[PDB]
């Protein structure tokens, strides 16, 4: 629902850390450079009451928007990167595989007989997992998008399939 | 290869009835593409790894080795071939002062050594938050960052509420 | 891993290196800079310029056709 | 070059008008003014098909080495004395050109000087 | 370029913390627990995990590295996004 | 040839015979032994074969030809005939004036290209031609519009012989 | 929040913050990660428009209008300063190039009936 | 076998053809392929005709 | 080690 | 403190830089749990549908629909002419014409006046 | 014609009298067997038309467009066979009934050498078009869409039909032929200015102009895909066919009488592909495209110069096709997902690949892509309105960058990106569907081989 104190101050960090060994490149002196910046994270740890804890983290964060490094280094498969979501023309979905000509099939029998296996387990699995979330669903619906895990021998967790099915991440 | 023609060119815009702020330009530039070769050269080659541990470095392709050495013999030798193989298409410029013969290569050495200077700066124990300048020339001007969503914008919003509704 | 592991990948560790890739490296650079060289040796009119620049304030008013300044 | 300093952080009128020059006849203080000589016939220079602006006063070497240039073929390095001659007489074309920029200077000053030295008496 | 097992992940997880002046290597386990059993804040945890980020080239959302509060549970993080099964 | 070479002009071909001041071997003339050997020749047999075939098979195709017809000026207003026939003449003219065009064009095409770098001197007689054949062509047919006629054509001459005959009564004084 | 009712046929729809979807959480697990949109939920009115092929809203370093008036001060002071190259040109002491025959009278198609005026250089 | 194969099948064919057309059909019509005019030298000797192109005059003896 | 690679049918 | 950033339409005011996420009230948490609750609800839906194995088809989304309804159905039901309106009317549908008329017919008069007093060289203008 | 018409005819008796499931094979096979006959139409003269007997005559500006009559009507049948499978046999037998009596219309009245029986033939298209469009369209939009075709077309032709009698009753003759033949010059007068706008009107709300052109979205939106074939592909070309013929009795009235038709054109060109950048339903963008190329063809025609004529000629045979092709593609999605909204199904070419080839194809085509017919008729308009007056090179420069965005999006969309996570239908192109885009296509790039075919009688 909402981020704790905590966890914006962890985020700005991790953030912080980011830009300044996008600033810094060379090891020897982001290192350097971040043992100062954790201490400077590390000089208000301890602060009594959280009004001035959160007036400091707007300043900091009101100093990182002006030091932020314009284009600060992205991992390649992340959001923003060189390769991000590069590899989305080859994630075909697996019910494609219904649709091939039973000729297309032939060639693979053993991966068939064993997709008619997970088949059937999806299709057995489905009514029991459907009930469990109504039985776990409080009335007026879900108040978090999590989901439970299977709680009794013999169930799979609910709403597994395109979770468990779901394309690889370097599939063709 | 590039000596061929590029230091002519350099020789020619010189000696020229030539508008003199795009001279001025044309020699900045000339400092600033060694500056980036530079840029280049200094941070993917010089200094330490600063790659993940799991090194796969591996160059040893005859694809790659042999393609790229096909064009670099092209580097080495091409501007030699091609220029005492074609006719004299132009009048040469036999004539000019030696601060002038000598400009490209001096302003070329220049963004070098200044280059190398800042680059070689960046290995100090100094951080400092960047400048304007810094920011024009990061963010390319603010080009894309202006002419990429305001005349799209104004386009595209038209395009539905006058245009259409 | 498969087929093809000629050069096996190292953890935290320079590259392994095969003899013909630095030879390579080693002779073609050689050859840009003999090129320079042997070039520089033949063609230094290429860098320097081939004629003298001549100098216009020394000139005289008879060889440029300035007369007295009472003709 | 210092010329454009003279000319426009100065006086302008004391410089050569590159556009305009030469203002001043070319007999003016040039008695026995010998006209260029032209070697290259103009029915050489287009059989030679030489470009336009080749078709200078130097043009006859450029025509000996465009010559010399295909009969040394495929031999790019031979035909090089022929290379150096055209280069050194479009060379003295070039210091003719200098040598005309400096008489219009000295010529220009020296009317300069013969206005004001009439108008320093009246 | 090579696969990812289970067991190099372990071994390249372990390493990094091996490499962490905070931590024990004489104490340091697959279960070990980054606060209770070693002792450490958040903050270490943040740099452990940016430790990881740089370790295998490519980053770990907050949301979810938050909760990695174990070697273990780190490996199953990248044995998870990477598709290795082993 | 079949073309004409009266409407269709080339200057006498002028090549410099082959005067070498080298003794390293001409690349190009290996290069063209070999095309004559690998190339030139198979090409040159096949096309004996085939007009071999072609000689014992003549036959013949003809030129159309059209008598002439009055034109517009001829026809009393409103003859729906002579219109037809004046008309069907004036379209095939101008169709004729526009292959004329087109030839003198050509000639001018051909000329810039063969004369290289002196074109701008040697090609004046084609740009003349060019040039009258044009001014015609454009006070025949220009301004008509897409629905033209030999009598929106013959308006126009009109139009002219009015403003020419006018202009020279008035030049006269 | 409805837009305003001034007679442009909004009607009822939600008038939503006009933030582009490069804006959204790419760490999510959107129902369509690609238009990081969720099934069901509201859809912008200007969905088409802010989609991430299309107009980006994102905040940037350096705020709108210092970088309108750093590009627009580049590219105005770069054209005063070539019009000022142009009145103020650069150029070497030398007279102008001459060629012989009445300077190419012929070659650059001059009438071959009408004489031209003599262009006379000298040796100097 | 393969070289040569590919020599002839996309060569020596293609060139076949295509030599065959210009020869046979394009120039059988006239300034479809017209050819820039070879630069005459003085000196040069004329193959067609067979006069000798004359000499230029005496240099005026510019010495370097 | 080979895997199955998922694609729409080509038959068609 | 720094430079401030300024916010605008097209570059627009971040998170972090945000007054209202560092004074949160009692109020503003159960907004975002409410929020929170409507977006698990609709996912849960999602989901459900999503999930099933006897499902064929696409998953019908009234969110879209609406979308697409409003932005070519709606539209006339619910316009009003207000001077906004019949301002911004006269002004894009006939501004434009008009403008473009006087530009083009002037054009096209001085180019006939040229061609009255045979002004306007075609010389080889021949195709039209 | 008798040997095109009488065929054509056939094909009712034989589409009634076939067995119930030899239905679509009997009319594909016999209408592209008439399609074949009408190729001879092209052999023209150069200066004469085709004058067969009293009734009928053919030129090249009507021969190409009898063709592509002739052979829309098998892709039409193609195209319905799918969406019309559960349908009684008496039904489809009316819907091919309809489609054959909309093609015999279509082919007599690019035929026609009277003016008025031009305007019967013309009118009578209406019949079965609305006949298809309200009966057998799929939303309860068809009737409001019928509605809109209907009386605009109407309210545009009443005074064209006035206008010809009135021509008839001081004239003498409605024959083209004569008409040309006795062309008198239109004074400048509140009554030749009427004149002039009943005799342009029906076919300026035809093509349409900009500004008359709201049926067109309905209309071609809410028919049937064959409808929608028909409508994008031959029933916009009457408006500028009709335009064309009449333009010989304007003179020079057409000067001065073309300039608000010249801005609403031209300006509506820019209106209406701007639309498309925003349109959220694929039919409806591909709907609205129509519109420009048809403004590009009324500018064309207005300014009245043979390269004018030429561009417009091969513009609408090359606008036809691409259109039909396009709507074509839109309904094989549509007939997957049952819905034209465009971003409902995305990726599309990691499922379809070689209807993406298509859709790469048909979007191109729609670019004007040189050496293609659509760029040739595009480019001689261009060209013409440049020397009408050259300030005319901004706003079709900025028509044709337009123009290539939303071309170039619509394929991105639909083609491009993640495939959509729940939508687990897609089966594979049927062969019906790749032939069906194949027979679009292939044509279109042939006749950039003999280009003059289309160019019509200026050329
Ligand atoms: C000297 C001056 C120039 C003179 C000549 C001028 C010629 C044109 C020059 C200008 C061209 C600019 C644009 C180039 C293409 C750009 C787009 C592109 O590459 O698309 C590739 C794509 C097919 O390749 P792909 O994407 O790899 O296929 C993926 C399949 O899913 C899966 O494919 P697959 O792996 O299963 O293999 C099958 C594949 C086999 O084909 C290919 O793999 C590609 C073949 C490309 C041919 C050359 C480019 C197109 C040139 C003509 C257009 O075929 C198909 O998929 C079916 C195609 C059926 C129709 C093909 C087009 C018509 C007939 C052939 C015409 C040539 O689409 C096309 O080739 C269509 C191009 C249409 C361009 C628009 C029209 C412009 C005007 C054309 C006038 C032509 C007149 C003369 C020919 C008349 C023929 C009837
Ligand atoms: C033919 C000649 C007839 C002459 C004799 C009749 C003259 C008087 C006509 C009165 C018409 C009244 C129309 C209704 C009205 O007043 O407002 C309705 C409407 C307003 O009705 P509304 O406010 O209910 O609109 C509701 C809209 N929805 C459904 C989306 C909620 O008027 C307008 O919107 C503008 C009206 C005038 C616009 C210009 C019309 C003519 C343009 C030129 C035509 C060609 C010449
Ligand atoms: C290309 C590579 C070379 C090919 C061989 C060389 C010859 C060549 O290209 O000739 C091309 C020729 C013309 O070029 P050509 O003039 O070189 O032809 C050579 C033959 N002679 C010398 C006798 C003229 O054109 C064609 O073949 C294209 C035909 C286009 C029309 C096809 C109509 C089909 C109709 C089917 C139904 C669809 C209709 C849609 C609407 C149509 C409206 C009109
Ligand atoms: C493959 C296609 C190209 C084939 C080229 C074959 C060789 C051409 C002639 C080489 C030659 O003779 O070079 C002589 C050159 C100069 O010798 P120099 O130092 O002047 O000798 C003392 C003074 N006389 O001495 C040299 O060493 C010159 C350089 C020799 C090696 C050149 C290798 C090729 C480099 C260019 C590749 C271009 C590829 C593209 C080709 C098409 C465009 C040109
Ligand atoms: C005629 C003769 C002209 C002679 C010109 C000499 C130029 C010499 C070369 C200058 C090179 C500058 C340079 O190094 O730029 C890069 C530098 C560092 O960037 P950074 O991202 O910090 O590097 C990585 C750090 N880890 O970042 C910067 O330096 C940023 C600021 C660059 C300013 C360059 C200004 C050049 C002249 C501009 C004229 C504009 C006129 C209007
Ligand atoms: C119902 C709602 C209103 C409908 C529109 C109003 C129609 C009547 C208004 C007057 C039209 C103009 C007119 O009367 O033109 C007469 C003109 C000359 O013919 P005449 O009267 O015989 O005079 C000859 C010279 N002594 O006639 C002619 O030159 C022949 C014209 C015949 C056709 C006239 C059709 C009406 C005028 C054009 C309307 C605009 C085009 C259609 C637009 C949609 C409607
Ligand atoms: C939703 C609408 C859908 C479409 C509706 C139907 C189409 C629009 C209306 C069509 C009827 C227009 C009738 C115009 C008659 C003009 C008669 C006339 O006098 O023409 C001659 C005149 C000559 O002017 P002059 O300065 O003499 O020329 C130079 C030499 N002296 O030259 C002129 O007068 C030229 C024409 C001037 C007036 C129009 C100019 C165009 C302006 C844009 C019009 C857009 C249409 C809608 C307008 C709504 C208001
Ligand atoms: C471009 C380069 C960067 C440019 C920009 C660089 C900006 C650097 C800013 C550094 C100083 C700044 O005040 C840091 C802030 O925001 S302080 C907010 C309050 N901080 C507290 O500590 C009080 C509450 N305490 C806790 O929340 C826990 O103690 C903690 C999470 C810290 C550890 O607990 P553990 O996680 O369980
Ligand atoms: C030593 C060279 C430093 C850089 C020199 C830059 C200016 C070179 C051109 C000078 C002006 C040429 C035109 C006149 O003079």
């Amino acid at each position: 629902a909402y981020l704790t104190h905590q966890q914006k101050v962890l985020r700005l960090y991790k953030r912080a850390l980011r830009h300044l060994e996008s600033w810094c490149v060379h090891r020897d002196k982001y290192r350097y450079f971040a043992c100062l910046m954790r201490a400077r994270f590390d000089e208000h740890k301890n602060e009594k009451d959280m009004v001035k804890a959160t007036q400091l983290l707007r300043q900091a964060e009101e100093e990182f928007w002006y030091g932020q490094h314009p284009q600060p280094y992205i991992f390649p498969e992340s959001p923003g990167g060189t390769s991000y979501e590069r590899y989305e023309c080859y994630k075909v979905p697996e019910w494609c595989l219904d649709d091939w000509h039973p000729s297309e099939k032939a060639m693979y029998p053993d991966y068939f007989a064993k997709r008619e296996q997970w088949k059937r387990l999806r299709r057995e699995s489905w009514e029991r997992e459907v009930k469990q979330l109504q039985e776990e669903t409080p009335p007026g619906g879900p108040r978090t998008e999590a989901l439970p895990p299977a709680r009794k021998e013999g169930d799979l967790p609910p709403l597994w399939w395109h979770i468990v099915t779901r394309p690889r991440e370097r599939p063709m | 290869t590039g000596f061929y023609s590029k230091d002519l060119i350099i020789e020619a815009v010189n000696m020229s009835y030539t508008n003199a702020w795009a001279l001025l330009m044309t020699l900045i530039a000339t400092s600033l593409t060694a500056a980036y070769s530079t840029r280049i050269i200094f941070f993917a080659f010089l200094g330490k790894p600063r790659f993940p541990p799991l090194v796969l470095i591996n160059e040893n392709n005859p694809l790659l080795i042999n393609s790229i050495k096909r064009l670099l013999i092209g580097s080495i030798f091409a501007g030699f071939i091609i220029s005492n193989n074609i006719p004299p298409m132009t009048v040469p410029n036999t004539t000019m002062p030696l601060y002038m013969k000598m400009t490209a290569l001096i302003v070329t050495i220049m963004g070098f050594m200044l280059a190398l200077e800042l680059n070689n700066t960046t290995y100090y124990l100094k951080f400092k938050y960047p400048s304007q300048t810094y920011k024009f020339s990061n963010m390319l001007g603010y080009y894309p960052s202006i002419m990429h969503r305001l005349p799209t914008y104004h386009n595209l919003s038209m395009s539905q509420k006058s245009a259409s509704s | 891993a498969g087929g093809g592991v000629h050069i096996e990948p190292r953890y935290r560790q320079f590259p392994q290196l095969t003899r013909s890739q630095l030879i390579q490296a080693e002779f073609f650079s050689a050859t840009m800079w003999f090129w320079i060289l042997w070039r520089f040796w033949h063609d230094s009119d290429a860098v320097l310029g081939h004629f003298p620049y001549p100098d216009p304030s020394q000139w005289t008013d008879e060889e440029l056709g300035i007369l007295p300044d009472d003709e | 070059g210092a010329h454009l300093a003279r000319r426009y952080l100065g006086d302008a009128s004391k410089e050569p008008d590159p556009l305009r020059m030469p203002t001043f006849p070319p007999d003016y203080g040039f008695p026995e003014r010998k006209e260029r000589e032209m070697v290259a016939t103009q029915q050489e220079m287009n059989d030679a098909q030489l470009m336009l602006q080749q078709r200078d006063y130097c043009a006859h070497y450029l025509i000996q080495l465009l010559k010399c240039k295909r009969d040394s073929f495929p031999n790019f390095l031979a035909c090089k004395h022929e290379q150096h001659d055209w280069d050194y007489c479009e060379h003295l074309d070039y210091v003719k050109r200098m040598k005309e920029f400096e008489r219009e200077r000295r010529l220009l000053q020296r009317k300069k000087r013969r206005e004001q030295r009439e108008a320093e008496m009246a | 370029a090579p696969p990812l097992t289970l067991e190099a992940i372990k071994d390249r997880v372990l390493y990094v913390l091996k490499l962490y002046d905070k931590i024990d290597p004489e104490k340091l386990s697959v279960n070990s627990h980054f606060m209770k059993d070693l002792g450490l804040d958040s903050l270490d945890q943040v740099e452990i995990i940016m430790a990881m980020e740089d370790e295998f080239g490519f980053e770990i959302p907050d949301i979810d590295a938050e909760k990695l509060m174990c070697p273990q549970e780190i490996v199953d993080y990248i044995a998870d996004k990477k598709d290795v099964y082993e | 040839d079949s073309w004409d070479k009266d409407v269709y002009p080339e200057p006498p071909r002028r090549t410099p015979a082959p005067a070498p001041q080298t003794s390293l071997p001409n690349p190009v003339t290996y290069l063209t032994k070999i095309f004559d050997l690998l190339v030139d020749r198979p090409v040159t047999l096949a096309r004996e074969f085939i007009e071999q075939q072609h000689a014992k098979n003549r036959y013949y195709y003809y030129h159309r030809e059209f008598r002439r017809v009055p034109d517009i000026t001829e026809c009393e207003e409103k003859d729906i005939l002579c219109m037809f026939e004046a008309e069907m003449q004036w379209r095939r003219d101008y169709k004729v004036d526009q292959e004329i065009v087109n030839i003198i064009q050509e000639r001018l095409k051909a000329c810039q290209q063969r004369e290289g770098e002196s074109y701008r001197q040697n090609c004046a007689k084609e740009l003349e031609q060019f040039t009258q054949v044009s001014k015609a062509f454009q006070d025949r047919y220009s301004d008509l519009g897409a629905h033209y006629s030999a009598r929106k054509c013959l308006a126009k001459q009109k139009q002219r012989m009015l403003a020419e005959r006018k202009a020279a009564k008035e030049a006269a004084a | 929040e409805p837009y305003p009712d001034d007679g442009m046929g909004y009607g009822d729809y939600p008038k939503l913050p006009d933030r582009s979807q490069q804006e959204r959480d790419p760490w999510y697990d959107w129902d369509h990660p690609d238009l990081r949109l969720n099934w069901g939920e509201p859809i912008h009115w200007d969905l088409d428009m802010y989609i991430r092929n299309r107009v980006d809203t994102s905040p940037t370093p350096v705020s709108w209008n210092t970088m309108c008036k750093h590009l627009s001060g580049f590219v105005a002071f770069m054209l005063f300063m070539f019009w000022v190259g142009e009145i103020y040109p650069s150029y070497q002491p030398v007279g102008p190039k001459q060629y012989p025959y009445n300077d190419l009278y012929l070659e650059r198609g001059g009438d071959p009936t009408k004489e031209p005026e003599p262009v006379v250089h000298y040796e100097i | 076998y393969r070289h040569s194969i590919f020599a002839v099948t996309h060569v020596l064919i293609p060139v076949w053809i295509i030599h065959y057309y210009l020869k046979y059909h394009v120039t059988a019509k006239p300034y479809t392929v017209v050819e820039r005019k070879p630069r005459i030298f003085p000196g040069d000797t004329i193959l067609e005709t067979g006069e000798v192109i004359p000499l230029m005059k005496e240099f005026p003896d510019q010495h370097h | 080690k080979r895997l199955f690679i998922i694609k729409p049918s080509g038959f068609y | 403190s720094f430079p401030k950033y300024k916010p605008s339409r097209l570059a627009t005011l971040p998170a972090t830089l945000d007054p209202a996420e560092y004074d949160i009230s009692p109020e503003t948490r159960k907004a975002q749990a409410e929020r929170l609750a409507i977006r698990s609800r609709l996912k849960r839906e999602y989901l459900l549908q999503y999930n099933d194995p006897n499902r064929l088809g696409v998953i019908e989304d009234p969110a879209l629909i609406r979308w697409t309804y409003a932005r070519s159905a709606n539209i006339y039901p619910n316009f009003r002419p207000t001077p906004k309106t019949s301002l911004l009317g006269a002004l894009f549908g006939i501004g434009p014409l008009f403008f473009w008329y006087y530009v083009f017919k002037t054009d096209r008069d001085k180019k006939e006046k040229l061609i009255q007093e045979g002004k306007l060289d075609q010389t080889f203008n021949i195709s039209y | 014609m008798l040997k095109i018409i009488i065929p054509t005819t056939m094909l009712l008796p034989m589409t009634w009298m076939s067995k119930h499931n030899m239905i679509w094979i009997n009319a594909t096979v016999h209408s592209l067997l008439i399609s074949l006959i009408s190729l001879s139409l092209l052999n023209q003269l150069g200066e004469n038309s085709l004058n067969f007997s009293l009734t009928f005559f053919s030129d090249s500006l009507s021969a190409p467009l009898l063709v592509l009559t002739t052979w829309l009507l098998p892709l039409m049948l193609m195209a319905s066979q799918s969406h019309l499978s559960k349908e009684t046999t008496t039904r489809k037998k009316l819907y091919i009934t309809m489609l054959i009596l909309l093609q015999l219309f279509l082919i007599m009245t690019f035929t026609a050498t009277e003016l008025i029986l031009f305007y019967i033939l013309f009118e009578a298209t209406l019949v079965p078009t609305l006949i298809i469009i309200t009966r057998w369209g799929n939303q309860t939009e068809r009737l409001n869409a019928g509605l809109y075709f209907l009386f605009y077309t109407l309210a545009g032709s009443l005074p064209l039909l006035v206008a010809l009698v009135y021509i008839q009753n001081t004239t003498g003759s409605l024959n083209f032929l004569i008409i040309h033949y006795w062309s008198h010059p239109l004074s400048n007068s509140w009554s030749n200015i009427f004149m002039w706008l009943a005799c342009i009107m029906a076919f300026m709300v035809k093509m349409p102009l900009y500004g008359l052109h709201l049926w067109l979205p309905k209309a071609h939106v809410e028919a049937p895909i064959a409808g929608s074939m028909v409508l994008a592909a031959v029933l916009l070309k009457l408006g500028g066919y009709g335009m064309m013929r009449i333009t010989t009795i304007l003179n020079p009235l057409t000067n001065y009488m073309a300039y608000p038709f010249l801005m609403l054109s031209m300006w509506g060109m820019i209106m209406t592909s701007s639309i498309c950048l925003r349109q959220t339903d694929l039919k409806s963008l591909i709907a609205y495209s129509s519109v420009s190329h048809m403004a590009l063809v009324i500018v064309a025609i207005m300014i009245q110069t043979p390269w004018s004529f030429m561009g417009a000629t091969a513009l609408m045979i090359a606008h036809g096709l691409t259109s039909s092709m396009l709507f074509c593609l839109a309904n094989t999605n549509y007939e997957r997902v049952h819905s034209r909204t465009m971003i409902l199904a995305r990726g599309l070419q990691t499922l379809l690949p070689l209807m993406a080839t298509w859709w790469l194809m048909a979007s191109l085509t729609n670019l004007a892509l040189p050496p293609s017919i659509n760029l040739i008729g595009e480019l001689f308009i261009i060209t013409a309105s440049f020397s009408w007056s050259n300030i005319t090179i901004i706003l079709m420069g900025m028509n044709m960058m337009i123009t290539a965005l939303y071309s170039l999006y619509m394929l991105i969309t639909t083609q491009r990106g993640k495939y959509t996570h729940h939508i687990n239908n897609i089966k594979a192109s049927f062969t019906r569907e790749n032939a069906l885009m194949a027979l679009h296509i292939l044509p279109l790039l042939l006749l950039t081989l003999n280009p003059k075919m289309i160019l019509g009688p200026l050329y």
